[PDB]
């Protein structure tokens, strides 16, 4: 007579405190494989199934409890975060299903030779948001570019379009002299602070008034200037050294927008 | 070891299959060879022509209505002639059954009629129900009366064992939000570019 | 009735006077499957739980006999060396957390352009505290290059 949310917290227990052979680790093993192997199937046919029973329990069992997933299975994590940063763009799962059957059909050396190519291919490009990306969004940029360059043969559209994709739906911050003047990438989906997109832009002004609030605040830095990383929902506006870290996400956001409207008719 | 009291599917089937002999011996003919007709031979199928109680039972009715019919009066002779049929070995025995030779029937056909003939009539019933006693004036005790409690206890249970789905449900994820550019679509009705050519 | 620092010195005497399976090294082998499984969700997450258990457990055990530790489990071993030069630093855990998720998410070819990228760019700064580091400071500062490079796009 236990709440059903409470129930999670012990079978877990249990699967976190067993042996790597024990009935329990081998229990779950069976839906790690299931998995696994839908994986493998959608990456081959091309389409995923509208039934996929495994991975859906897996993500479940991963938004439970993440540090015990990206332990036990370690590439299931991965899967899982590359799902969650795509679905944070409206970008349908497809898209990985098109960029992997290119990489998967590549020997060890064009994976190398590839990969400098697209690095040499974005730091070539003349707006920020494309020639200085975090790793985050080289990842799932290098999705789309894929994805595109897969359909249709065109080395070159792929890389226009991704462009584009970018440049709609990012925003680079910057601050005093910095080498490159650009100092994090976040989204402008992440940004918002109301139903409707525009909003973003409010959402940006609060976040140029936090970091320099920060720096007001904070300046025995390396330089006056902080970093700034969004990794799935929230905002991270660290140090060089990893001592100020602030985050905030588009609930704070929205708080602190709500509340400086509460400061406008006064 | 058995009593008419207990009703189940075979006393439900019976009450017809009597109607198309005697209802009381055709529930026990069967219940002797399967616990609650059971024609194991191969050539017993063939010849009276399987595991469905439409039909077996309507076959042991048949048979022993014949064979409760070959003589009209001697319903031992019958339950006889059903284990024991009439070809190359049963002749032997039902011709010395009738001359009260029943140290010349058989071992098995014996067995039979002791066991049957506390629910069937014969004439020869008394005569076979005192044919072994240990004296003259005594009734020899068939197989399964003096057999009777011996008997073990099957030390394995049909109960089986358990195992469970290790089923955790944690919290569902939001789905695939919109595309930002989609988003200030059919929430502004005019793309991305059209708004900033302004 | 034996100081409680002293037990110690035999427990482990036992451990290190140990077979590979006995059952000494295999009740300590859960700490070291425990924390090395806490690194590695540390490092895709991103956040280090504030709840560590078996990697601040082997780490006392560490800090009471360094070169058993350092014997038995060489990886722990050079982890917690690396968060020492940091932690004496002010370094927060975070950015090793930020520099090993850019170094995974990498094949074994562009490790070896990087490491030449970096010592080059390293070589070519023209304050000696910097093209003339020891090896220690060129991994304790790798580390802050990577954090900062993960963070904020800037390669410069």
């Amino acid at each position: 007579d236990i709440p059903d949310g409470a129930k999670d917290a012990m079978k877990l227990k249990y699967l976190q405190a067993d042996s790597k052979d024990g009935a329990f680790r081998t229990a779950i093993g069976t839906m790690v494989t299931d998995a696994g192997q839908e994986w493998s199937a959608a990456v081959i046919n091309g389409k995923l199934p509208e039934r996929t029973p495994a991975m859906d329990a897996l993500r479940r069992i991963r938004n439970a409890d993440p540090q015990l997933i990206a332990a036990l299975y370690p590439d299931q994590a991965e899967l899982f975060l590359t799902m969650d940063m795509m679905d944070k763009q409206g970008i349908d799962p497809q898209v990985i299903l098109d960029a992997d059957r290119l990489t998967v059909k590549r020997s060890k050396e064009q994976r190398f030779e590839d990969d400098k190519a697209f690095e040499s291919a974005l730091n070539a490009s003349k707006a920020p948001e494309i020639a200085r990306m975090p790793a985050s969004l080289r990842e799932s940029a290098r999705k789309i570019y894929d994805s595109v360059k897969y359909r249709s043969g065109n080395e070159s559209m792929a890389m226009e379009q991704m462009t584009k994709f970018l440049k709609e739906s990012t925003y680079t911050f910057t601050g005093d002299d910095v080498d490159g003047d650009t100092v994090g990438v976040i989204p402008k989906n992440m940004m918002q602070v109301n139903s409707d997109p525009k909003s973003w832009e409010q959402g940006r002004d609060i976040l140029e008034e936090a970091r320099k609030g920060i720096i007001a605040s904070n300046p025995w830095i390396t330089n006056k200037q902080l970093t700034m990383y969004s990794q799935g929902d929230s905002i991270y506006l660290m140090d060089t050294t990893g001592q100020v870290r602030v985050r905030y996400d588009k609930e704070l956001l929205s708080k602190v927008w709500s509340e400086n409207q509460k400061k406008l008719e006064e | 070891y058995d009593k008419n009291v207990p009703s189940d599917y075979d006393g439900l089937f019976q009450k017809a299959a009597d109607a198309n002999v005697s209802y009381d011996l055709l529930r026990k003919v069967a219940w002797t060879e399967s616990r609650f007709m059971q024609f194991t031979k191969a050539t017993a199928k063939a010849l009276g022509l399987r595991l469905n109680p439409e039909l077996a039972i309507n076959a042991a009715a048949k048979q022993l209505a014949g064979l409760v019919g070959k003589f009209d009066g001697d319903e031992l002779k019958a339950a006889l002639a059903y284990n024991q049929g009439e070809g190359r070995l049963g002749n032997p025995q039902l011709e010395a059954y009738s001359k009260g030779d029943f140290a010349s029937i058989s071992e098995e056909g014996r067995n039979y009629m002791r066991n049957l003939l506390d629910v069937a009539k014969s004439p020869m019933a008394g005569q076979l129900e005192t044919f072994g006693g240990i004296t003259p004036k005594g009734k020899g005790i068939p197989a399964e009366v003096g057999l009777a409690g011996i008997g073990h206890k099957q030390k394995v249970t049909q109960e089986l064992p358990e195992s469970t789905s290790f089923d955790v449900k944690g919290i569902e994820q939001e789905a695939t939000a919109k595309p930002f550019a989609k988003d200030f679509w059919e929430t502004h009705g005019e793309t991305l570019d059209e708004y900033n050519s302004r």
